[PDB]
C-alpha cells in the first residue's frame, strides 16, 4: 500500500478525471474537446449535453443537487424491490412478497404482519403512517436544506461528518474515485428502477418472476411477446 | 532492474477485448449441427440453466447431462478471452 | 518488450521480498489496510472486541454440525456453542501469556511506511496495549459465541 | 409578514436556509425563493414565467370558481341537466342543444361548430391584443397594465396594492393546485367533485381516499 | 436543537413570529415562547411558575407511570383484584384491606384513617423541609437542589445536564396532558385507560370517540 501521490489537483486515479477521461462512444466522443463547460474536475461528467438543458453553471450545480439524492434513493428502492421475493421464494411467509399490493396487505387481515411473524409492529391505521412520514420525512429534508443537529450543514452534496461510522472520509484521491462508484452504481439503480416501472406497466409480475420466466425460455419469454398488447384498434 | 515501484495499472484494460471475447466467441456458439439434432452449445443448455432454476432450491443432479454442457463451454470461454487479452500488439508482434 | 509487472519491494532489490500482484496490487492493498489489525489508530481494545466478535461466531459452527452431539435434536447447539466458548476461553489465556512472554523486554528502533515517511510506533505492541487487545478479545469472543446460539434460535430457515 | 423584503415568509420558514438564491430577493409578489431544480435562472426567462404564471394563476382562479359555482347553484333552487363539470361540455348534443340555466328561454346553443368558429376568432383577439395591446388604451405594461381595465380604482395606493398582488399571486397558486385536485378526482373517481364534498361530509372516514386504490391494478 | 438561545424550537416553528416576548429568551429549560394570556409577566412570579411547573410534571410524571404499570402487570402475570386506578382506592374497604401485590403476605392494610394520619405527618414533613430544606444537607436551591439526591452523579458536564433539564419539562408536560386525558377517560367512558387502549387498537374506527359522544345530554 502507498500513499497515492496527491499533491495536485488532478484526480486521474487510473484514468478517470482529465482532459482524457473514459467518454461514451469510443470514437465519437464529444466534438471540440468535450463542450466548454465541463471538462473533469468532479464525479459523473461523462459529456452528454446534447440537448444542452444546463449551460448556466447554477444549473450544472443544481442538477448535481438533484442527481446525488435521486440516486441515493434510487439505490434503496432497487434493493428494497429486490430482497422479500427472493426471501419468500427460499422459506419466508409474508402475505405478497410481490411489489404492487406491498401497501395493500394493511387492508388484508389485521394490518402489515411482517416477516410472516405475528409478534411484531402490526401497523393497522395508514393515517398514523401518513403522519410519520410527512412529520420525520419533513423534518429530516429541512435538515437536509439546512443543518441541524447530529452535524451541522456544511456540503449539501456530501456532508461527511460523525454520520460516517467508518471514518473512511480522510484520504481525497481514493474519493475521487468512491464519489464515482457512487454514480455509476446509482445511475444502475436508475436503470433497474426504469425496468421494475415498465415491467410494472407492461406485463404486472414480479421483476424476479421476470427474470425466472425469462431464463425459463430466453428466446420465447421476452419484451417482444408484450409487443402485441397496448396496440389501438 | 525488473522495475522501482509496483505499477497500479498492470491489466492494461483495453474495453473491447472482453465484448469481442465472449460476443465474438458466443455468436459462432449457437450454429446447429448434426451432432445434436438441431440444437447448439448455447441455447442447448439455456434449457438446461432454466430447466433446473425452475425448481430452485435442489442442486442439480450429479450425472446429468449438462454440466458437460458447463465445462465445456468455460473451456472455451476462459480460452477465446486469454486469448483476446494477448491483443495487446501495442509492442509486441 | 519494455512492459514488466513484477517489481522488488521498494526499488531495493537486497530486501527478500518482490512485489507482484498479489501482495502489491491496489484493490489488495486497500483492503488489508482497513482490516482492523492494521489501523494503528484506534485503541486496542475495540480491535480486541471487533476481532473477538468474529472469530468466537465462526468457531461456534463446526462443534455444532460435526461435534458428538449433532444427530440429538434440540440439544446438538447448545453442546457445540458450549465446547465453542471453551475454545475461545483458551484463546484468551494463549493471547495473554503471549504479552507476558513477548513484549516482556526493549522494542525495536524504528519504522517508516511504504511511501516514505516516519510514521510512529504501533500502540499494540507493548505490553498495556497488548494485555488490553486480550481482554478485549475474551469480551468479543464470548459475546460472539452467545450471539451464534441467539442467531440458531431465531433465523428464518436455518437447518 | 414582510414579503417585499429580505424577512418574507421563505419556503420552509424557520427551516428557511437563510442563503437565498441571489436572483431574486423581494421586490416582486409571490418570490417564496423555493427553486430545488432552478428552470428560471435566466432574467427575461425569468420574466416570461412571471407572466406565464400570471395568466396561468388568472385562468386557473376563473376556472375553479366555475367549477364550484354551478354545480352548487343547481343543487339549491335551480336545474342545469348535468350540472358536474364532466357532461356540461356534451349539453349541446343531448337533446335541444346548451341551454343556459337549464332554461329554454337562454342561450340555446344548438350547433358547436358555431361556438367553435366564434370562439377561436374572438380567442384569437383577445389574445393578440392581450400581448401587443389595442382597445381601450395601448398596451404599455405586460405584466400589469394599469389602463382602463379597473374602472374602480384601487390602484391608487402602492402597498395596498402590492399587497394585492400577492393575494392575485396566492390565490392563483392555490387555484392552480386546486383544479390539479379536480382534475385527479376527475381521473380516479370520476364522480362530482361537489358530490365528493358532500360524501365526505357524510363519510369522514369510512370511504376517505383508498378504496378508490384498487381501480387502475395492471394485470 | 438550539433551545439554549435564541433559535430555540419556538411554539410554531415555521410560523414562529421572531418577535418573542423579551422576558423569556433562552437560558431556561423549557421556554418555548408561547404566552397567549401572559399571566408570568412578573420576574419573581415566573420564578413561582418555574418551581410550580416542576413540581406538577415531576408529581404528573409519577402518577402518569403509577397509571400504567399496575394495569399492565395485572394482565400479564399477576392479581390484584381491581389493577384499574378507580376502585384500588376502595380495595381497602372491600374484603380484607389493602393487600399489595394482591397477596396476604404484603402491606395488608386494614384502617384507612391510620394511613390518612401517617400520611399527613409524613407529607407534611417532606414538603417542609423541601421548601426550606433540611436533612442530607441544608436546600440552598429551590429548583435543582445538587446534593445528595444524585447517587450517581449525572451532574457533572452542563450541557448534558441541560438537556437533561429541558427532557425533563417535556416530560413533564407529556405526563400533564396524558394525566389530564387520563381524567376525561374516567369522566366520560369509566373504563380502564389501558382497557380502552386493548379496545381501541381491537377496534380502530368503528368505536373511536364518537359512540361516547350522546351520553352528557341534557333534557
Ligand atoms: C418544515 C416542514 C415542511 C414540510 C414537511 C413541507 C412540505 C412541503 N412543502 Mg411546504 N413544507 C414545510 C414548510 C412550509 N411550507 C410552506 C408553504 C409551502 C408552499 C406554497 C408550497 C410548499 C410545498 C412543499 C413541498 C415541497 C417539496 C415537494 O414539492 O413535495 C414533493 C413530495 C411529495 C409530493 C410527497 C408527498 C407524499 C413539500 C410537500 C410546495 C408544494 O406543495 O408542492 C407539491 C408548494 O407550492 N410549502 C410554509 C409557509 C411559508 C412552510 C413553513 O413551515
Ligand atoms: C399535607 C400538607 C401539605 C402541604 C402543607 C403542602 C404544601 C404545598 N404544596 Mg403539596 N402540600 C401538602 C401535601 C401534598 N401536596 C401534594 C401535591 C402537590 C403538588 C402537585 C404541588 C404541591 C405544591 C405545594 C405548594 C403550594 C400548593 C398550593 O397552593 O395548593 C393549592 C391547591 C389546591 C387546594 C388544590 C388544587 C387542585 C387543582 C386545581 C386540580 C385541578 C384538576 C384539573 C382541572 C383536572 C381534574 C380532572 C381531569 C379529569 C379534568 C405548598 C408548599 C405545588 C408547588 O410546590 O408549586 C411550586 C405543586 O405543584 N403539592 C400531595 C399529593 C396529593 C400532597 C399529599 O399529602
Ligand atoms: C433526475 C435525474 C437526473 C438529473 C437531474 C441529471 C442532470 C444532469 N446530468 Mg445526468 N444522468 C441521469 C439522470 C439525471 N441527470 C441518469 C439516469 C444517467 C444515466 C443515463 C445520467 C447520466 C449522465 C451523464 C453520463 C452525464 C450527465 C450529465 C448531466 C448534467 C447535464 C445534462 C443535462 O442537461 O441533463 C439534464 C437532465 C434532466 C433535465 C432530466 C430529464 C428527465 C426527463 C424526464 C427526461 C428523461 C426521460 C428519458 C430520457 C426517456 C427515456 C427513459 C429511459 C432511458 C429509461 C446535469 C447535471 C452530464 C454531466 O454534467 O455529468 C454529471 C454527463 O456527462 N448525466
Ligand atoms: C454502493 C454505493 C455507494 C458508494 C460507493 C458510496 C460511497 C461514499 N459515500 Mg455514500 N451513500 C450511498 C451509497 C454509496 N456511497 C447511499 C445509497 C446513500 C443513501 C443512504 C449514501 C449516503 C451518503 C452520505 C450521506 C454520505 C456518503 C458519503 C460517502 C463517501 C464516504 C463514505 C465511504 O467511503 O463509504 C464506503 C461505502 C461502502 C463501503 C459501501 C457500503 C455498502 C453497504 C455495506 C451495503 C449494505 C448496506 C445496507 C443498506 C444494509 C463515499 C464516496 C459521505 C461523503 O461523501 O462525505 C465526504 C457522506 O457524507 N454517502
Ligand atoms: C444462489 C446460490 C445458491 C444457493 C442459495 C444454494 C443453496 C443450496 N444448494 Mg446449491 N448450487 C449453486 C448455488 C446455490 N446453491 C451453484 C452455483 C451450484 C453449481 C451449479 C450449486 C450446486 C449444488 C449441488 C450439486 C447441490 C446444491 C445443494 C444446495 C442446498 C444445500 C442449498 C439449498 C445440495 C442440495 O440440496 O441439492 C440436492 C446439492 O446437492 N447446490
Ligand atoms: C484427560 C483429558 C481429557 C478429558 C477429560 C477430555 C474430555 C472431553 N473431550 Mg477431549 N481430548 C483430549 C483430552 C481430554 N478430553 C486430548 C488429549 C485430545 C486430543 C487428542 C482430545 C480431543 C478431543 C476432541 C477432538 C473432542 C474432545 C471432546 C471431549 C468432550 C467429550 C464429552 C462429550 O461427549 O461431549 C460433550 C461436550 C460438551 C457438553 C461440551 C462441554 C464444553 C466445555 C467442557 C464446557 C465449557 C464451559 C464454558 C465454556 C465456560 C464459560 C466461560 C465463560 C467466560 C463464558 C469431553 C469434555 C469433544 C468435545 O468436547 O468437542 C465437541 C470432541 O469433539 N476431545
Ligand atoms: C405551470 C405552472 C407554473 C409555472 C410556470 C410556475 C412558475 C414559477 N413558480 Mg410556481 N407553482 C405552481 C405552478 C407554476 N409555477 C403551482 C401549481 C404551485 C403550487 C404547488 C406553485 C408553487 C410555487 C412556489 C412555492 C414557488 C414557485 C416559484 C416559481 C418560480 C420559479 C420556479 C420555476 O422556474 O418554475 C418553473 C415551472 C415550470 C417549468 C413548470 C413545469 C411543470 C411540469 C409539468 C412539471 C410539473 C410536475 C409536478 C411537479 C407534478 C405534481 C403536480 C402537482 C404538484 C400540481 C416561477 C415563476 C418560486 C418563486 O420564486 O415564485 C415566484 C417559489 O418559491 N411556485
Ligand atoms: C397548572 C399547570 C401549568 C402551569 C402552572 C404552567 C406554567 C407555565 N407554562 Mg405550561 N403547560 C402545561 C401546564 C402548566 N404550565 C401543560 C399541561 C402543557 C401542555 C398542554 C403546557 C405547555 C406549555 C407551553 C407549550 C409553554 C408553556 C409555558 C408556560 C410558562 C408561561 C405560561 C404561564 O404563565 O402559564 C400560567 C399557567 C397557569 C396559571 C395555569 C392555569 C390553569 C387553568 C386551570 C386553565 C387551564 C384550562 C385549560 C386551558 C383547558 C384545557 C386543559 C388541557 C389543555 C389540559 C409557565 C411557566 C410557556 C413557556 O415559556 O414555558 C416555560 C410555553 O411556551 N406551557
Ligand atoms: C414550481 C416548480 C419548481 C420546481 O423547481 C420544479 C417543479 C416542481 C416542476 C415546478 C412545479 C411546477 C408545477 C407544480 C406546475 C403546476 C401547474 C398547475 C397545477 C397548473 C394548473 C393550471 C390549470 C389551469 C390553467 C386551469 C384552467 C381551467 C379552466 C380554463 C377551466 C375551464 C372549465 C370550466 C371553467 C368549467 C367547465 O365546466 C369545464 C372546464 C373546461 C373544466
Ligand atoms: C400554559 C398556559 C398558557 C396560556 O396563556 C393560558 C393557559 C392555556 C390557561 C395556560 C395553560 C395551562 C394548562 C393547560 C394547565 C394544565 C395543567 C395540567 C394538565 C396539570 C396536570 C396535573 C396532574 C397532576 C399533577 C397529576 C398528579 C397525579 C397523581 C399524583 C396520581 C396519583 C394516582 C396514582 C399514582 C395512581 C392511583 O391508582 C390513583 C391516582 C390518585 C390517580
Amino acid at each position: 500500500k502507498k500513499t497515492a501521490a496527491k499533491a495536485a489537483a488532478p484526480k486521474s486515479s487510473g484514468v478517470e478525471f482529465y482532459g482524457p477521461n473514459r467518454a461514451k462512444w469510443l470514437g465519437p466522443y464529444s466534438e471540440n474537446s468535450t463542450p466548454a463547460y465541463l471538462t473533469g474536475e468532479f464525479p459523473g461528467d461523462y459529456g452528454w449535453d446534447t440537448a444542452g438543458l444546463s449551460a448556466d453553471p447554477e444549473t450544472f450545480k443544481r442538477y448535481r443537487e438533484l442527481e446525488l439524492i435521486h440516486a441515493r434513493w434510487a439505490m434503496l428502492g432497487a434493493l428494497g424491490c429486490l430482497t422479500p421475493e427472493l426471501l419468500a421464494k427460499n422459506g419466508t411467509k409474508f402475505g405478497e412478497a410481490v411489489w404492487f399490493k406491498a401497501g395493500a396487505q394493511i387492508f388484508s387481515e389485521g394490518g402489515l404482519d411482517y416477516l410472516g411473524n405475528p409478534s411484531l409492529v402490526h401497523a393497522q391505521n395508514i393515517v398514523a403512517t401518513l403522519a410519520v412520514q410527512v412529520i420525520l420525512m419533513g423534518l429530516i429534508e429541512g435538515y437536509r436544506v439546512n443543518g441541524g443537529p447530529a452535524g451541522e450543514g456544511l456540503d449539501p452534496l456530501y456532508p461527511g461528518e460523525s454520520f460516517d461510522p467508518l471514518g473512511l472520509a480522510d484520504d481525497p484521491d481514493t474519493f475521487a474515485e468512491l464519489k464515482v462508484k457512487e454514480i455509476k452504481n446509482g445511475r444502475l439503480a436508475m436503470f433497474s428502477m426504469f425496468g421494475f416501472f415498465v415491467q410494472a406497466i407492461v406485463t404486472g409480475k414480479g421483476p424476479v418472476q421476470n427474470l425466472d420466466d425469462h431464463l425459463a425460455n430466453p428466446t420465447v419469454n421476452n419484451a417482444f411477446a408484450f409487443a402485441t398488447k397496448f396496440t389501438p384498434s | 532492474a525488473s522495475n522501482k515501484s509496483f505499477p497500479r495499472d498492470w491489466v492494461k484494460t483495453d474495453p473491447l477485448v472482453p465484448v469481442l471475447g465472449f460476443a465474438g466467441w458466443t455468436i459462432p456458439a449457437n450454429i446447429g449441427v448434426s451432432a445434436f439434432g438441431g440444437q447448439s452449445l448455447f441455447g442447448l443448455f439455456t434449457q438446461s440453466i432454466g430447466e433446473n432454476l425452475a425448481h430452485f432450491p435442489t442442486g442439480p443432479a450429479l450425472d446429468d447431462k449438462f454440466w458437460l454442457y458447463l465445462i465445456t463451454y468455460h473451456l472455451g470461454l476462459f480460452l477465446t478471452i486469454t486469448l483476446g487479452q494477448i491483443g495487446v500488439q501495442g509492442r509486441k508482434q | 518488450k519494455k512492459a514488466q509487472v513484477i517489481s522488488p519491494v521498494n526499488g531495493d532489490p537486497f530486501v527478500g521480498m518482490l512485489e507482484t500482484p498479489v501482495t502489491s496490487a491496489p484493490i489488495v492493498a486497500t483492503y488489508l489496510s482497513n482490516l482492523p489489525a492494521y489501523r494503528t489508530g484506534v485503541a486496542p481494545v475495540l480491535r480486541g472486541v471487533e476481532i473477538g466478535l468474529a472469530h468466537g461466531f465462526l468457531l461456534a459452527g463446526p462443534f455444532i454440525k460435526l461435534g458428538p452431539l449433532r444427530n440429538v435434536p434440540e440439544t446438538a447447539e447448545i453442546a457445540g456453542s458450549l465446547s465453542a466458548a471453551g475454545l475461545v476461553l483458551i484463546l484468551a489465556l494463549c493471547l495473554s501469556i503471549y504479552g507476558s512472554a513477548q513484549f516482556q523486554s526493549t522494542p525495536s528502533i524504528g519504522v517508516k511506511t511504504l511511501s516514505g515517511r516516519s510514521v510512529a510506533r504501533d500502540p499494540l505492541f507493548s505490553a498495556d496495549g497488548w494485555s488490553e487487545f486480550a481482554a478485549g478479545f475474551l469480551v468479543g469472543g464470548e459475546a460472539g459465541v452467545a450471539w451464534a446460539y441467539v442467531c440458531t434460535q431465531i433465523l428464518p430457515y436455518y437447518s
